């Protein structure tokens, strides 16, 4: 379903946002 | 025409858009329905992302569409 | 039978299966078509995800049935 999709493509989106946050904090300390 | 925009938390938005109305007449309708901001949401149609200036009957979205919130930071 | 595979860009793909094939077969058609992997690719069709251990008779997919391709990074 397309709902189903919305929250697997917020799966990813979320997990890209969290690799972000790991990038954020190895340079920032 | 009617349609169901559905967010990832389950939360179901019934707006009333026309088929000639864009993707950012569809946010612009989900920031007076909610607040959020139209840059910081995402709209899914069909398992493809509409794109802004396409319209609902470029994505060949009808009457009683489901389509796809997505929250953005 | 011919069957419709939608993906994120709104391309269409059509693939020839059968009722008794399995989501791995079809998997590995769009693998042939698109060189999108297996592994990274998941199909949702009628509610549900497709399984690999299921086939497409198991999903009540019929005759130019739409189902949604969804690619993992």
């Amino acid at each position: 379903s397309d709902l189903m999709l919305a929250q697997m493509l917020q799966m990813e989106y979320d997990r890209e946002y969290d690799a972000q946050l790991r990038r954020e904090e190895k340079k920032f300390n | 025409m009617q349609i169901f925009v559905k967010t990832l938390t389950g939360k179901t938005i019934t707006l009333e858009v026309e088929p000639s109305d864009t993707i950012e007449n569809v946010k612009a309708k989900i920031q007076d329905k909610e607040g959020i901001p139209p840059d910081q949401q995402r709209l899914i149609f069909a398992g493809k992302q509409l794109e802004d200036g396409r319209t609902l009957s470029d994505y060949n979205i009808q009457k009683e569409s489901t389509l796809h919130l997505v929250l953005r930071l």
